[PDB]
């Protein structure tokens, strides 16, 4: 009764508030893939050194 | 004959000469790599996790 453009602004907030998280999840999984094939290519590395320590 | 084969034979001893000249100039540093790698060859692998 009172707040009824307010609230159509707290939708239009929580619509930008769903486009940012998506992007945020869409990123933080390609950020999550990527460090995934980085930490097990240094893990295998690693256990490559772990292994077969040169002098 | 001989004029041909003379002057043939000594140009091919003279490129076979710039052949190993220049190798010499061009891969006379890996034995030291050799002997390097030959040093770091010890390698024996039994990947525990599998």
């Amino acid at each position: 009764n009172a707040f009824e453009p307010a609230f159509a602004e707290l939708a239009d907030a929580v619509a930008d508030l769903e486009a940012n998280m998506m992007h945020f999840q869409l990123m933080h999984e390609s950020l999550a893939r990527f460090s995934e094939s980085f930490a097990s290519f240094l893990y295998g590395l690693n256990m490559n050194a772990f292994c077969v320590d040169f002098p | 004959s001989y004029a041909d084969c003379v002057c043939s034979l000594r140009t091919s001893l003279a490129f076979l000469e710039s052949s190993v000249a220049t190798l010499d100039n061009g891969v006379q540093d890996f034995p030291r790599l050799c002997h390097v790698l030959r040093t770091v060859r010890h390698y024996e692998l039994i990947p525990q996790t599998t």
